[PDB]
Parts: C-alpha cells; sequence; structure tokens
C-alpha cells in the first residue's frame, strides 16, 4: 500500500514536470513565429 | 515502474 502511495505521489510530480515542459514547448513555438517575423522584418528594414 | 515492479515482487 505504502509503495502505491509513493507511486501516485511521483505521478503527480511527472505531470507537473510534463505541464512545465508544454508551457515551455508552447513558449518556444510563440518564439519562433516572432523569429520567423522577425527575419523578414529585418529584410524590409534593409531593402529601405 | 521500478516501484510497481517491486510491489508486484512482495
Amino acid at each position: 500500500r505504502d509503495l502505491e502511495a509513493s507511486i501516485a505521489r511521483y505521478k503527480e510530480e511527472y505531470a507537473v514536470l510534463i505541464s512545465e515542459a508544454q508551457a515551455i514547448k508552447a513558449d518556444l513555438a510563440a518564439v519562433e513565429a516572432k523569429v520567423n517575423r522577425s527575419t523578414a522584418l529585418l529584410k524590409s528594414l534593409s531593402a529601405e | 515502474v521500478k516501484d510497481q515492479q517491486e510491489a508486484e515482487k512482495k
């Protein structure tokens, strides 16, 4: 029973970690779009 | 997983 409890506890931590990872992934995605846009803007500026 | 295995054993 104790072991089971421990496992359960671990699971929550794991879940939290996963959530964090997803958040980070989202952030990364957001950044990438900006970079894509930003590069284009830079190019435009150069042209001008 | 390890914990689960242990539980199974015991």
